[PDB]
């Protein structure tokens, strides 16, 4: 009942306000027998000398709490370092307003830092509680800071872990970025448009100028910033509409001081009403006065749930932040301070105004982007994708078909060779065939912009243990689809349960099977015969490494002895195997039924067998969370229902001589 | 060459190093900072050329004038009052506890002086400041994991047996390095205290584990097991005849050479040992050599950089366009040399850990009959020169 | 709360360091407003000034970008100035108040101090002790010739007051051309009162900023 309140004051006006708050605090705790000390220390420029003077003035009266009632901290870097470092040894919480920096909120090194100032972590929590109805989990972290940026990144990671979701591009940057245009170009390409800047005002003004230069300010982009990020010189280039969260009870020294005094009084009252009220020894200088009940005292002070008339619920956060600060989100519409919401403690409900954007609409904007950036990756599918070399420097002369009609073809800029041959030498070719016609029909039905590009490699990839940080995934075009390089694999990949675990498929367009190419023991009569089921070292036919046939041999349960034998004649593409089997070099070749049929119709020496197996419709590989996963499938289905795709296949793939 | 004959009038043309935290180590062992500083000064004076440009690290003993084991006030106020009498140039700290370590951040923020944190155990790195360095000269696992990765890459072994006996170690860095490298294929961990009070069940579990790892992963590397587990494994290996071709036992964690087991070693095992020790005097000497190299680099960059004191009072901070603390904290991070007790490799001036020099001691079948540590390879900080 | 009082010294020596003390004591000083003075001088125009922050941005104009040094006095929630080698057009009516960042306008009355270039010895010559003689004879209308005749004190731009808070019906300040001799004959006058008959005395007591003298008659 002798719990004194040690206040760290700087100005005489602050002293008068603290005295008035102590005088009026009789109604808060019901006029309890606690004696609030009137320690009034003067302000000192030196950080360590001021800390020593405060420690002496507080040990002369043996106070039990810290109350910083001045926004300007004695430290030169505007950080609450001296008070925290002088209160951590005595295990005394610092219940005062020092600054809005969030790096000191996370209790990592210090164990007795209980600052009741809402940091950027509280701002992130309020933004998370507000975006529950907006569905904006994808946030582009663009904060260029080494302490506040890392704190915001950790807070966003914790929020995404608690929300059971994932982010789009979370990464911290260094303060003083000059090539900020590349960041905006990268954020524009991604579907997320939640631009968050919480480092300083210089970077805020820089990114505002960068967005205004490209006319991308408010046009679907989310700009959630605080008062510290717009203070100083940050709104000189940002138009009216930037959502600026004003720091409630963060800088005021008229009513915020009284509110903090009342909160500390209620906290010490509830602590005295509970147990663990042992008085610590005299913490003088030059003596070890480590409080043995430090953690217990902090645990008792943590549970300080009271019933206030202003705020509904009051509870500390995971880092000991303010007990549910009522952050009133403001907006810069016409350079005003209209309120668009209030953090009551469970949800931010708008009172009179809603979200306003300078380049968007007053209603819910379009944060996520459309699917008009489908990068169509092509591979060696000559019977379907006629990859023809370029005739000139970008000019593709439309050759006449069998009906004398110039077929429209799209250029395919990509490495014509494999990875060792051409690493990044993207050579444009004149790709034509049924794939280009299908892409044109899809772009005519829908409104997406397809991108035709050739894959750098020449294989599909296997699901074995790769040599890249032990990632048991596909190493090829399917792996590039997972990373973000590819968006829609137009190649008819073989549907299976292994490929269905990572990504999904679309409506199958080419319903084919799997057979063997012969040169008509001359006959092979399929694969069930024991002549080829268990071959010898000199009886290995043509096979392609990391292909559909490789996956089919891997998934097989009785052909394990033949799966290991195919490792001798592994090639990088199917063209090599075709050239080998067409020049009397190997025995046979297993590939797609339509491809082998086209090769038999073109090349008279190659006569494939008639036994067809594995009759399954190979679907188009699609992404995992693509918004148009069903739209492209419905379009392909509608195109296949009518007599267009069948006629195109009969006129292009069915080349009978 | 601009002559800096206008700033050495207050410091006496000598780097004034602050000898703060002179209280003997008593908390968790019995080190002596005075003898360590004396030996460091003697070693610096013996080998000439460490301090060029006619410079000398003036180690000024700042003592207040064990109740003073973790008191920041006595080791801060009087220390600054006695050290700003002629200009603060350098400062070497000795954090004994958290109270003596947290004050270094405030000192570096209010004076802009690069300080060195010689801590005993691992402390968090919430304050990611370049001026507040952290030199945790301890037996870490990063160098051992790097040696293991190099051995697995030079011998074409992608599988390994994770000997996870306990979890109160620094295996976090091991997992961080494992998530980056693709030469780790773990199938079953080897435990020793998995609720086995008697001995028959323990022996049966060990037999099952060894019969499983004979064909799964014939590479058992020590990554956190205590000396008792290694002793038991070496005792059971001779009784069961676990040959290196059958069970290749690898000793990854190399703490010291005197603590390494030298009895019951199978002919053909990988048992490495850290040649350097955990002597505090060697750590102080390495810190002094690092400070000397940093001062030399600063003088080579700008003659008025290292001689110019960063602060001259207990509250003065260098916040000009051409400071000295930032340059001093950024120059030593690039020119990393090889110290006495391990190569001093600055890791971003925040997680600095001296990588000790190792030697590949693969005790193969000795023809003469005497077990000797054959030096089949070498380790010069990442590179391995085979013979 | 809202305190925009300009308590800066409005009378210093020529070519002397002007320690303009702007005691705001409002909501907060940690980089929230601009807190810059406006150069309102009759005869010419002004230029876009700068703005201070928590780091102490003492650069207003490119000429005095690094000449002056604004000291951050966080003890009393104010700051000092070091205006050296000031010209005639630069030295004008200062408005060192809580200037909101954006330069929108104003919503209050006319306040602020106006530092002069006159010497301190020339301005300070001794309060002219003149007894207030009521006229009571120029009964013309509502406004007559009657008022105080106090002169020979600090310049006109000071805290003008009355006899312990007298009638202030129709009080308004107006910066005019100052005198170089230092004989500022400042004397306020009211419209409706102090124009009646009888013995009603209306002696004025003009307070001073660096002297706080309110006993001169």
């Amino acid at each position: 009942k002798i719990v004194n309140i040690g206040a760290v004051l700087s100005t005489r006006k602050h002293e008068q306000m603290f005295r008035e708050a102590v005088n009026q605090a009789n109604k808060r705790h019901g006029s309890w027998k606690i004696q609030l000390n009137a320690t009034s220390v003067t302000h000192k420029p030196n950080a360590i000398q001021m800390a020593l003077s405060v420690c002496e003035d507080l040990i002369s009266s043996q106070v039990y709490a810290i109350l910083v009632s001045h926004p300007p901290t004695p430290n030169d870097h505007f950080t609450p370092t001296p008070v925290s470092y002088t209160a951590g040894f005595y295990r005394i919480p610092v219940l005062g307003l020092t600054t809005r920096m969030s790096i000191y909120s996370d209790k990592s090194i210090h164990l007795s830092f209980l600052r009741t100032v809402p940091p950027y972590s509280h701002q992130s929590s309020v933004w998370f509680e507000m975006m529950r109805v907006y569905n904006w989990n994808h946030i582009i972290l663009l904060v260029s800071d080494d302490h506040e940026g890392r704190a915001a990144q950790k807070r966003l990671e914790t929020l995404l872990e608690e929300r059971e979701s994932k982010a789009e591009k979370v990464l911290q940057f260094d303060p003083g970025t000059k090539n900020v245009t590349a960041l905006l170009m990268e954020a524009r390409e991604l579907e997320a448009r939640v631009i968050i800047l919480s480092a300083s005002e210089d970077d805020a003004a820089t990114v505002y100028r960068a967005a205004a230069m490209l006319n991308m300010t408010g046009s679907g982009y989310v700009w959630l910033v605080g008062e510290r990020e717009i203070s100083g010189n940050a709104l000189r280039y940002a138009p009216d509409g930037i959502i600026g969260l004003q720091l409630i009870n963060g800088k005021n020294e008229s009513a915020h001081i009284s509110d903090a005094v009342g909160v500390v009084a209620q906290a010490v009252h509830e602590l005295l009403e509970k147990e663990n009220i042992t008085d610590p020894p005299r913490g003088c200088v030059g003596n070890t006065n480590i409080w043995k009940t430090g953690p217990l005292f902090k645990r008792v002070l943590m549970s300080s749930k009271y019933a206030d008339g202003v705020t509904g619920r009051v509870e500390f956060n995971e880092d000991g932040d303010r007990k549910f600060a009522n952050y009133s989100i403001m907006n810069l519409q016409n350079r005003k301070l209209v309120q668009v919401g209030i953090y009551n403690g469970t949800h931010v409900i708008p009172n009179d105004r809603k979200i306003i954007w300078p380049g968007g609409e007053t209603e819910k904007p379009r944060g996520y982007q459309m699917s008009t950036r489908l990068k169509i990756v092509t591979i060696h599918q000559e019977p379907f994708v006629y990859v023809k070399p370029t005739m000139s420097d970008g000019t593709c002369k439309e050759e006449f078909t069998v009906n004398g009609d110039p077929v429209k073809k799209v250029i395919c800029t990509g490495p014509n060779d494999t990875s060792p041959g051409s690493p990044r030498h993207t050579v444009p070719q004149c790709c034509y065939g049924f794939c280009i016609d299908l892409l044109i029909k899809l772009a005519r039905t829908m409104n997406f912009t397809y991108e035709v590009h050739l894959v750098a490699d020449g294989k599909f990839g296997t699901q074995e243990r790769v040599n890249n940080s032990n990632k048991k995934e596909w190493n090829g075009m399917m792996g590039e689809l997972l990373s973000g390089q590819a968006d829609m694999i137009v190649a008819p990949l073989t549907i299976n349960n292994e490929r269905a675990q990572y990504i999904e498929f679309s409506k199958p367009f080419k319903y084919q099977g799997l057979t063997i190419l012969v040169k008509k023991e001359e006959r092979i009569t399929g694969i069930n015969d024991p002549r080829l089921r268990n071959p010898s070292d000199k009886f290995i036919y043509a096979t392609v490494k990391q292909s559909s046939v490789d996956i089919y041999f891997r998934r097989q349960v009785e052909l394990s002895t033949m799966y290991r034998h195919m490792e001798k004649h592994n090639y990088e593409s199917a063209a090599e195997a075709i050239q080998a089997v067409r020049d009397n070099k190997l025995h046979a070749f297993i590939w797609d039924s339509a491809v082998l049929e086209f090769e038999a119709s073109q090349k008279c020496d190659l006569v494939t067998t008639g036994e067809l197996f594995f009759r399954s419709g190979f679907g188009i590989g699609m992404r995992k969370d693509s918004p148009w996963k069903q739209n492209v499938s419905l379009s392909i289905l509608k195109s296949h229902e009518n007599g267009f795709m069948e006629d195109l296949d009969k006129t292009w793939v069915r080349y009978q001589e | 060459h601009p002559q800096p004959c206008q700033i050495l009038k207050r410091i006496g043309h000598a780097v004034r190093v602050g000898a703060v935290h002179l209280q003997p180590w008593t908390t968790a062992e019995t080190l002596w900072p005075r003898d360590a500083l004396l030996f460091a000064v003697e070693n610096l004076n013996r080998v000439e050329g460490l301090l060029p440009y006619n410079l000398s690290l003036e180690v000024v003993m700042a003592i207040e004038a064990s109740p003073w084991s973790s008191d920041p006030f006595s080791f801060l106020q009087s220390v600054c009052h006695t050290v700003v009498v002629q200009g603060v140039s350098a400062l070497l700290a000795f954090p004994q506890s958290q109270g003596e370590m947290m004050e270094l951040d405030l000192v570096s923020s209010v004076l802009h002086i690069p300080v060195l944190s010689i801590v005993r155990h691992e402390f968090p790195r919430e304050s990611q400041n370049p001026l507040h360095l952290q030199l945790s000269l301890e037996n870490s696992l990063s160098s051992d994991a790097d040696v293991t990765v190099s051995i697995l890459t030079m011998n074409n072994w992608y599988n390994f047996s994770l000997l996870l006996c306990q979890e109160d170690w620094n295996i976090t860095d091991f997992l961080l390095l494992t998530e980056n490298n693709s030469k780790f294929h773990l199938e079953s961990v080897i435990n020793i205290t998995a609720n086995l009070s008697s001995t028959k069940d323990l022996l049966s579990f060990l037999q099952v584990q060894m019969d499983n790892i004979r064909n799964s992963t014939p590479t058992m590397v020590m990554f956190g097991c205590d000396m008792d587990s290694i002793r038991q494994i070496f005792e059971m290996s001779t009784q069961f005849g676990l040959s290196p071709p059958e069970l290749h036992w690898v000793l990854g964690d190399s703490q010291n050479v005197e603590e390494l087991r030298t009895e019951g070693l199978p002919l053909g095992l990988i048992a490495h040992g850290k040649t350097t020790q955990s002597v505090f005097e060697y750590y102080v000497q390495d810190a002094m050599e690092l400070v000397a190299r940093a001062v030399a680099t600063a003088t080579m960059i700008q003659p008025e950089l290292a001689l110019l004191p960063s602060t001259m009072n207990c509250m003065d901070v260098k916040t000009t366009n051409l400071t000295s603390g930032q340059y001093l904290s950024r120059f030593l991070a690039n020119t990393t040399f090889r110290g006495l007790s391990g190569s001093i490799k600055v890791k971003g001036s925040t997680i600095i850990s001296s990588e000790n020099n190792f030697f590949i001691w693969n005790l193969q079948h000795d023809p003469m009959g005497k077990p000797m540590w054959t030096r089949l390879g070498s380790w010069q900080g990442g590179r391995i020169v085979m013979d | 709360d809202v305190q925009l009082q300009e308590s800066g010294p409005g009378l210093v020596k020529p070519s002397q360091s002007l320690s303009l003390t702007c005691t705001v004591t409002g909501y907060s000083i940690t980089s929230d407003y601009a807190w810059n003075w406006i150069r309102q001088f009759p005869g010419n125009k002004l230029e876009w000034m700068g703005y201070i922050s928590y780091s102490g941005s003492t650069g207003y104009n490119p000429s005095l970008k690094s000449r002056i040094s604004i000291t951050r006095d966080t003890s009393k929630n104010q700051f000092f100035l070091q205006l050296n080698s000031v010209t005639t057009e630069d030295t004008a009516t200062y408005y060192c108040a809580r200037l909101y960042y954006g330069f929108y306008g104003m919503d209050y009355w006319g306040q602020g101090t106006s530092v002069t270039v006159s010497s301190a010895k020339t301005t300070t010559k001794g309060p002219s002790v003149f007894p207030l003689a009521p006229s009571s004879k120029s009964t013309s209308g509502g406004t007559a010739a009657l008022g105080c005749l106090v002169k020979d004190y600090f310049p006109e731009p000071v805290t003008v007051s009355w006899n312990s808070g007298a009638l202030t019906s129709g009080v308004h300040t107006f910066p005019a051309v100052l005198q170089s001799s230092g004989l500022y004959s400042l004397s306020s006058v009211v419209t409706v009162p102090s124009s009646s008959l009888g013995t009603q005395t209306y002696i004025c007591n003009v307070n001073h900023k660096p002297s706080n003298t309110k006993v001169d008659k």
